[PDB]
RNA sequence: ACAGCUGGUUCCAAUCGAAACAUGUCGAAGCAUGACCUCCGCCGAGGUAGUCUGUGAGGUAGAGCGACCGAUUGGUCCUGUCAAACUCCAAACUUACAGACGCCGUUUGACGCGGGGAUUCCGGUGCGCGGGGUAAGCCUGUGUACCAGGAGGGGAACAACCCAGAGAUAGGUUAAGGUCCCCAAGUGUGGAUUAAGUGUAAUCCUCUGAAGGUGG
RNA sequence: UGAGGCGCCCAAAAUGAUCGGGACUCAAAUCCACCACCGAGACCUGUCCGUACCACUCAUACUGGUAAUCGAGUAGAUUGG
RNA sequence: GUUUGACUGGGGCGGUACGCGCUCGAAAAGAUAUCGAGCGCGCCCUAUGGCUAUCUCAGCCGGGGACCCGGCGAAGAGUGCAAGAGCAAAAGAUAGCUUGACAGUGUUCUUCCCAACGAGGAACGCUGACGCGAAAGCGUGGUCUAGCGAACCAAUUAGCCUGCUUGAUGCGGGCAAUUGAUGACAGAAAAGCUACCCUAGGGAUAACAGAGUCGUCACUCGCAAGAGCACAUAUCGACCGAGUGGCUUGCUACCUCGAUGUCGGUUCCCUCCAUCCUGCCCGUGCAGAAGCGGGCAAGGGUGAGGUUGUUCGCCUAUUA
RNA sequence: UUAGGCGGCCACAGCGGUGGGGUUGCCUCCCGUACCCAUCCCGAACACGGAAGAUAAGCCCACCAGCGUUCCGGGGAGUACUGGAGUGCGCGAGCCUCUGGGAAACCCGGUUCGCCGCCACC
């Protein structure tokens, strides 16, 4: 099924589980990555990747891109690398999709999503100066499985 | 539900609080000499007799207590609106 | 609505603020009013009896005169003259 | 206390000193209330009226003020408690009030008790209170006779500075006396 | 005191702000009322403040508008210092422009019609379709802004 | 014959001017009663479409939840997220009553009341707020202005986008929009960018142009 | 190395291509300002008509006066010809 | 001889949004729709009603999942049943007593916002008679909002009015009210077929087609995990993301019902390019020959046959 | 108000903590069950009778801010959101400008350890 038909905030927001059965399982495996006992604040660099438009990302996106991210940071810096990188969303937003032509047309539950508005931080890394282009790497390879354009700003880092 | 035989209520007729008797109201005989029954007979005839070709009703899933009170002193009874009730038994 | 019922839609109206929760106190509930007396119409959650149609609350009558202890006030419903039976545990002077 | 949530009760309801509920049944009625109080050596009786900013007492007498007129017994007993309520509903007439409800506050209604004795007295007093005989202590109680007896199983005198040996009724019938009479300033 | 000149047509306008401009006696597009500065007729200035041109004009200005647009209450007997000293509390326009800035008096007040029926304005205005910070003739004037406009539809 | 269904119903003008909604209905292609239009009569001094201020009503936007509630991360307090059927908070704003100013009414009698006559109960579009639906020149609400029943000017054409509400006739100045020619008005001024004929397209079923990329 | 402006690539449809057309490139494009004009039945102004109200009147016959706050209209109501 | 209802993204089937109550939808007064989301009511209860007295609950901790003692504990308990709301010296618990779940008659509001409409309901009175309490006071059923039914007829309750010249008796007619049902729930007593069909109309409502949409379908692009012996990119290429078309299908009901004749084929003409061949190119896991992949390009060509009405497709021999 | 009673507002009053206060005065704790009354068992409580003792509780007086609460300054913030207007921008979801309004969280510093009414009283 296309984004197109999920990306747009066109719909009242539908998050209660106490009134909504057979919502999918999220296919997010992990929110925290690298190496989640260490602080963020041991790290001299943090890079985010900030969302320009709002959008709704549904959990097969926020997946892929986190996936096709932190795969990355693991090829280049090692599956134990002195980095740690956090998907700071988590898909609350239910998705219905009416599959009889308008009659009693309300959607069956299909999958979630998550709200975010433009200028917030999708996923966030914090790496030592060194690995600091591997992480814009590893984003750019991000916002390209996602619908809107980003910003890969970076936080602390004045190394330049 | 339950409910009891006798207890004191207002009797409308004494004016004044008093024992009664409750009691199921019996269906009475009736006589087949009431105006109805004489233009069943005139108005019936050949072929279809309008109302008198009709047929009794249904019925409600429960029907209203249909009872009477009598005063135990006077004798004399009096009607109340009645209560959607599936069952009523009387205590004693 | 999806029912027509008095309390329809009352959720907020005929809630207490948590603070304001509980028994009310006694000096409102038998507050005297003149005829001729603007008062300002709201149910006090906490008190059952002597309200009106909740359709009704903020309205700003005129006590016309009372019915027992509870009071008969004049309001306008749109266009329409309404009296109203109400109790003083409801009412509130004007100004 | 806990939170914004929290529910703190009225100040006299934690005080624990006003029954709110009867309070508000007390003020139906319309009419004064006849507040009849007691301490450990004392009784307060006060004819109190509904006020914008408060309540307002229109007349009241204390046990104590009560041997202004030739009391020289303690003040926390039967006759005392009646006098007390005579002397304050008697002030009660003078200031035009004819009328009242008892509010024993948070004291028990039992027969014969002190707050039915305040009640008798301000009824004598001819103030018109909602009342039921059958309720008030017989009048030989009221005089002080069940504490004559008592100490007619002497001993040891009842009274500590003796203000009798063995006690007075007659005295309360001098006070009583006292106080039906017109003169007296109250 | 503020000049205020209906710049938009009636339709499509709200009903209530159509009702504001009736209530400060104006009627018709270009057509001129001078308003005290209270509370109460702010509130009705700024809610009509999309469709007209409002600020206060020099006492030269109104006393050039006065003159060549001032009408009686009734009839059509010009406007000059002679009708002015023969039919109200002032000796001259200049005495009643000023009364009028200074808000002691009203046209009505002195017999006058309450509304100054001008001119379009010569040489065009900056536009109804943006305010004047942006370029366009809504909304609040300065002295010179709305003398410019006046002057203009003298 | 009857039909709640289609068609038609013939002269001129002047005043006012809708409803396409609510309740009931074997009712949904119909009626009745209301709302609303109009006419007549009664009444006799106030009225309230705007705003300001005072006294009240309200929990939507937003926000937040170590304030309830239910969701929703990880680590050896901290750290990551949410709510149409959550709220410790909380607007703009809508709304009752009153006073003030404004407007209006007391020969144009307002407000209110009684009675005669209706038409109407297929609506539509824009904008704001929506709910359903991938969406639709979709379906179904709500507030408002418009079309319907609204000319004239502009928009190539074009019910509802812009200006504009219009007796006749005449002179003048503007509005929207435009000023190289077609076609009335500039081949206007100061300055800058663009080399793609990008563009010369307010709005839109109607005018596309995206994620991504660019030492132009 | 960061940011902004315009443009370029991404970019495929059926009878004849298009910004209405011609055609336009220090513009007749775009953006920032500015100057002068054209252009409605709107607004201003002369005269007349209708309608409403006013004065005079038997008059709804004349005469005079007022209208910034009157002048579009489907169904329908009312009235003169 | 008649009936066989209405609603409905056409109708039928399915369902009942056909009478009621709650939350949300609903946009902070009120009102507000859909075959909108969550879900309930057609009862049950003589106490599970009423009053009074005495009393304080979930849950946790400490001392001897039953009991006893103490501490914390504004309410998370309980209150018949949906939901939302109310309630703590109580509206909850226990105990005792009691029958107000009473008779008569109104005011007002609701039903039906505004704004007319019945039954039903509620709040608040006056009158009568009672219960409990010291008394104020409370009790017109269950804390509040669902638990409901016209006229005609019958039975029933108490008193009274009346029946053709008149009296008596029988048997009738009536004033007031209770109970018996119409759930299509503001009330008809009621099954289907028609391809033998007929009429009135409707593009107010469907079928083909047009138009809008583009989920579906076709095609493309971005990213490039993976494999391709080594090698992302000779070649194949998941996920996810972004688009174009209007060839498939679906959706809508805008046009047409006083008619725009279906599919397939045939014949004849024009066109599109996302190119199968032919021309010219680039790469190769390109020796050659040949493959495979890609680019420009619509001048021309793209044929004959077997089954099947087929479109499609399968099959045969030819063919650049 | 050198200690009391009846209250209004109903946490600015709550939670917690410190210090001070009482010979025939006040409130209490306190002492005691012949009576009125009382405990499904207990004079615990309720009720009655009373002063040997006490200021340790309670209570009243003075005060502290750690938690909770009210209001206020400065910052967040004229941000978020928004009524009116636009031939302003954007492929579009949407954004911007002008006009009139205008939060919440949170941080820091203050305020708040009740205010007020009637009666009585060295
Ligand atoms: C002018 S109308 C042409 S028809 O509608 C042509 C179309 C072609 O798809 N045919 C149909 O729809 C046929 C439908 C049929 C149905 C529903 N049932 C049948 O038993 N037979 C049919 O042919
Ligand atoms: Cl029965
Ligand atoms: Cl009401
Ligand atoms: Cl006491
Ligand atoms: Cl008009
Ligand atoms: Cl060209
Ligand atoms: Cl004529
Ligand atoms: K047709
Ligand atoms: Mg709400
Ligand atoms: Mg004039
Ligand atoms: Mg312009
Ligand atoms: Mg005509
Ligand atoms: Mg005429
Ligand atoms: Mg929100
Ligand atoms: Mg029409
Ligand atoms: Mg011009
Ligand atoms: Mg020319
Ligand atoms: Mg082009
Ligand atoms: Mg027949
Ligand atoms: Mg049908
Ligand atoms: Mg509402
Ligand atoms: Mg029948
Ligand atoms: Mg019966
Ligand atoms: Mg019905
Ligand atoms: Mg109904
Ligand atoms: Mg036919
Ligand atoms: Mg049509
Ligand atoms: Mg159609
Ligand atoms: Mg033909
Ligand atoms: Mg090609
Ligand atoms: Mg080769
Ligand atoms: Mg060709
Ligand atoms: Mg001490
Ligand atoms: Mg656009
Ligand atoms: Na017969
Ligand atoms: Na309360
Ligand atoms: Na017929
Ligand atoms: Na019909
Ligand atoms: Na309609
Ligand atoms: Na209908
Ligand atoms: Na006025
Ligand atoms: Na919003
Ligand atoms: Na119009
Ligand atoms: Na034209
Ligand atoms: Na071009
Ligand atoms: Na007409
Ligand atoms: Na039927
Ligand atoms: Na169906
Ligand atoms: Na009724
Ligand atoms: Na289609
Ligand atoms: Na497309
Ligand atoms: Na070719
Ligand atoms: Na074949
Ligand atoms: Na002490
Ligand atoms: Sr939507
Ligand atoms: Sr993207
Ligand atoms: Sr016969
Ligand atoms: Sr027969
Ligand atoms: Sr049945
Ligand atoms: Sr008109
Ligand atoms: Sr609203
Ligand atoms: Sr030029
Ligand atoms: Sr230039
Ligand atoms: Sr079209
Ligand atoms: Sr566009
Ligand atoms: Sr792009
Ligand atoms: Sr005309
Ligand atoms: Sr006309
Ligand atoms: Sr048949
Ligand atoms: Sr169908
Ligand atoms: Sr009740
Ligand atoms: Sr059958
Ligand atoms: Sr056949
Ligand atoms: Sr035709
Ligand atoms: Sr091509
Ligand atoms: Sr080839
Ligand atoms: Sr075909
Ligand atoms: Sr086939
Ligand atoms: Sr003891
Ligand atoms: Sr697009
Ligand atoms: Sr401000």
């Amino acid at each position: 099924k296309p984004a197109s038909m999920y990306r747009d905030i066109d719909k009242p927001a539908y998050t209660r589980r106490e009134y909504i059965t057979g919502i999918p399982g999220s296919k997010i495996a992990q929110h925290k990555m690298g190496r989640k006992q260490k602080d963020a604040d041991d790290y001299p660099v943090q890079i985010s990747l900030i969302v320009e438009e709002t959008v709704q990302l549904r959990h097969g996106s926020l997946e892929a891109s986190r996936l096709s991210a932190n795969r990355h940071l693991i090829k280049e810096l090692g599956e134990e690398g002195d980095y740690k990188m956090t998907l700071r969303k988590f898909p609350h937003q239910v998705l219905r999709e009416n599959k009889d032509g308008m009659r009693a047309a309300f959607g069956k539950i299909v999958g979630t999503a998550a709200r975010v508005q433009a200028g917030e931080q999708l996923f966030t890394a914090y790496c030592n100066v060194e690995d600091a282009e591997h992480v814009k790497e590893a984003f750019r390879r991000a916002y390209n499985k996602i619908t809107p354009s980003c910003r890969i700003d970076s936080s602390p880092a004045g190394n330049a | 539900m339950q409910m009891p035989r006798r207890f004191n209520t207002y009797c409308p007729h004494c004016n004044e609080h008093q024992e009664h008797e409750v009691e199921k109201v019996r269906s009475g005989r009736q006589t087949g000499m009431k105006w109805i029954d004489r233009q069943r007979e005139r108005n019936s005839g050949i072929g279809n007799d309008g109302k008198f070709s009709k047929v009794p009703g249904g019925d409600k899933p429960t029907k209203k207590t249909d009872l009477k009170y009598r005063c135990g002193e006077c004798g004399k009874a009096h009607l109340r609106e009645g209560w959607r009730a599936g069952r009523l038994e009387f205590q004693e | 609505p999806s029912s027509n019922g008095p309390l329809e839609g009352t959720r907020g109206k005929l809630k207490n603020k948590p603070r304001d929760r509980g028994t009310s106190p006694p000096q409102r509930a038998v507050e005297e009013f003149d005829d001729g007396e603007k008062v300002h119409l709201k149910i006090d959650p906490s008190v059952p009896n002597g309200r009106f149609h909740p359709r009704f609350d903020g309205q700003t009558g005129t006590v016309e005169g009372k019915q027992g202890d509870a009071y008969k006030v004049d309001i306008v419903d749109g266009g329409k003259e309404k009296t109203i039976i109400v109790t003083a545990a409801h009412l509130r002077r004007q100004e | 206390a806990t939170g914004p949530r929290y529910k703190v009760p009225m100040r006299r309801r934690r005080e624990a000193r006003t029954d709110y509920h009867q309070r508000l049944r007390l003020l139906k009625s319309g009419k004064p209330r006849l507040v009849a109080r007691k301490s450990n050596k004392h009784v307060r009786a006060q004819l109190v009226t509904l006020g914008p900013n408060g309540d307002d007492t229109l007349a009241s007498a204390h046990s104590s003020d009560l041997a202004e007129y030739g009391w020289e017994a303690p003040t926390g007993n039967m006759p005392s408690a009646y006098l007390t309520g005579l002397l304050a509903g008697l002030r009660a007439q003078e200031a035009g009030v004819e009328e009242a409800v008892l509010d024993i506050g948070l004291n028990s209604p039992t027969p014969g008790s002190k707050v039915f004795a305040i009640q008798e007295g301000a009824i004598d007093a001819g103030l018109d209170i909602p009342h039921n005989d059958d309720v008030l202590a017989d009048w030989q109680r009221t005089r002080g006779a069940h504490i004559a007896e008592y100490d007619e199983q002497l001993e040891e005198p009842l009274y500590s500075g003796d203000f009798d040996a063995a006690d007075l009724p007659e005295h309360f019938d001098e006070l009583r006396e006292t106080l039906l009479d017109g003169d007296i300033e109250l | 005191m503020h000049a205020l000149v209906q710049l938009r047509g009636e339709v499509n306008m709200h009903t209530d702000i159509q009702d504001t401009l009736e209530m400060l006696n104006i009627h018709h597009v270009n057509h001129c009322t001078l308003v005290p500065e209270t509370d109460a007729y702010r509130g009705m200035v700024a809610k009509v403040n999309d469709f007209v041109a409002f600020g206060e004009p020099s006492q030269e200005t109104l006393e050039t508008v006065l003159a060549t647009r001032a009408e009686p209450l009734e009839g059509d007997a010009d406007v000059d210092d002679e009708w002015v000293a023969e039919h109200t509390d002032y000796d001259d326009i200049s005495g009643l422009a000023f009364a009028l800035l200074s808000e002691e008096t009203t046209l009505r007040e002195q017999g006058l019609s309450p509304t100054l029926r001008l001119h379009p304005p010569r040489g065009g205005h900056d536009g109804v379709k943006h305010p004047v910070k942006e370029g366009g003739q809504l909304g609040k004037h300065d002295t010179e802004g709305i003398d410019d406009l006046l002057e203009a539809m003298r």
